[PDB]
């Protein structure tokens, strides 16, 4: 598994993100959920 | 040592891998990333936000409780112990050093 | 109206709000708010300032949470949002009141 | 006047409490209720 927006393989958890489900590290699903903020 | 309500509490360890032991602080600190990290919420491995201008031998911030701004390289170490917004502890890692 | 949610008979209404400030004005939720706590809280029954109850590990701009009857258990830092939308306990709403982040 | 427990000054209702009347904030003395 790679993340979508990083390419990292090395995250303690796989997230959601715009790709589809477990798509980004855990850093960048976090930093998306931050984004979907309304 | 006590901002209002909430305790600082500076801990100070053999390594970063020290903290992988550590209950709760593993379920939240993520040591795939460069850089001490904050927590803007509770989540799991939520401490991703970079710290701006860290301290030599800081490995992270993270506070057990609330929510508050979540920014990558905004907030000083001196600016997050203000932002504890309810917090009950802000916990801030060290890795020791011998001098 | 179609886009709320609902946990058994009780709907979830998830209200917009500028800032606390806003709720003070807000009748008939205000009168059960407690304005000067830190950190969104929950009301374990009907009664004037009855949410104090502190949410366990709230998301971001969540203000409060008033379910509109009955009783439930009343506990700090215990009960995430999660666990609350599943305790209404006969309540036919729960108001959760949000803090709007400008995009 | 301050709340026996916790120290605030500022709460929407004085409650009673084990010490004396009007001696908890309101959420002090709402949790007061709750514990017998
Ligand atoms: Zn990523
Ligand atoms: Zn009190």
């Amino acid at each position: 598994r790679r993340c979508a927006n990083c390419d990292t393989t090395s995250t303690p958890l796989w997230r959601n993100g715009p790709r589809g489900p477990k798509s980004l590290c855990n850093a960048c699903g976090i930093r998306f959920k931050k984004e979907e903020r309304r | 040592e006590r901002v209002g309500d909430m305790r600082i509490v500076n801990i100070t360890f053999s390594d970063i891998n020290s903290i992988k032991n550590f209950q709760p602080f593993s379920q939240y600190f993520d040591f795939t990333l460069t850089g001490p990290r904050y927590n803007g919420n509770i989540a799991q491995f939520a401490m991703i936000w970079k710290i701006k201008n860290p301290p030599h031998n800081l490995l992270g911030v993270f506070f057990d409780n609330n929510t508050r701004d979540d920014e990558d390289d905004k907030y000083t170490l001196e600016e997050l112990k203000q932002m504890g917004n309810g917090a009950k502890n802000m916990y801030i890692f060290w890795q020791y050093e011998q001098k």
